[PDB]
């Protein structure tokens, strides 16, 4: 939108087998993983996403308040569990100014990965603006 | 709340203590 | 505008089937009781591949042997408007389910009386 200026969001997983663990070789390793949502500014640098007042994981429903929001940075969340799935990360703008879905897919394959979304974010609203003109060039 | 598939899955890499 | 979602149900066993529902306010699969018509529009080797379905429920049987992208024409009660869902058909899962979030008219006085049969309005 003419409306709105593309904003990139960073996804950075981690994942580790815990250690000592009393396993067979048919059964599951239970796994710390953590997740944290970062944003881009305009150079590419990892800033704080200092735009979004509260932020969901929608964790998989056999976890336990699966819903778990985040009202305030940092937008962190860990967690101890064996299997993969997809998650909608639900961020909020401040000055609610709207919001956006990430559909995010924490998998094990790697130590740490990151994976990058772009999002419309609006820029006519004044109180979202003062916190997106730190970062980026507005019309 | 009866889930859509996308949200329903849960996935295992791989079985024992092991890093593949 | 609030929030519906629209959840399209697909089995196959090949006789396939589709079926549009939506989701209440408690998440329970309903039929979409807000919409006047759905119209399928199918893949084009398939003979007559608009197939309108004037009453609910919203579902269909079929046949075939491909995986196709597949237009859901959703017409909202009362001439409020129109949406499009876009399905894909697979067939390496017997069932699955797919939602879709629409923004729903909270302006059109004859679909917020349906609207108001399950969910609390702006």
């Amino acid at each position: 939108s003419d409306h709105s200026i593309e904003v990139t969001f960073r996804v950075k997983t981690q994942q580790v087998i815990i250690p000592e663990q009393n396993i067979r070789g048919n059964e599951l390793p239970l796994r710390r993983w953590q997740m944290e949502l970062l944003m881009l500014d305009a150079t590419g640098k990892e800033v704080e996403p200092t735009i979004l007042s509260k932020c969901i994981y929608h964790l998989h429903s056999s976890f336990k308040q699966p819903k778990r929001r985040l009202n305030s940075l940092p937008f962190f969340i860990k967690e101890t569990g064996w299997g993969e799935f997809n998650l909608k990360i639900e961020c909020f703008f401040i000055g609610n100014a709207g919001k956006f879905s990430i559909e995010h897919d924490l998998t094990f394959e790697d130590d740490a990965y990151a994976v990058d979304y772009t999002v419309d974010v609006p820029h006519e609203f004044s109180h979202l603006n003062s916190e997106l003109s730190k970062y980026f060039d507005l019309p | 709340k009866q889930l859509a598939s996308k949200a329903a899955r849960k996935s295992a890499p791989s079985t024992g203590g092991v890093k593949y």
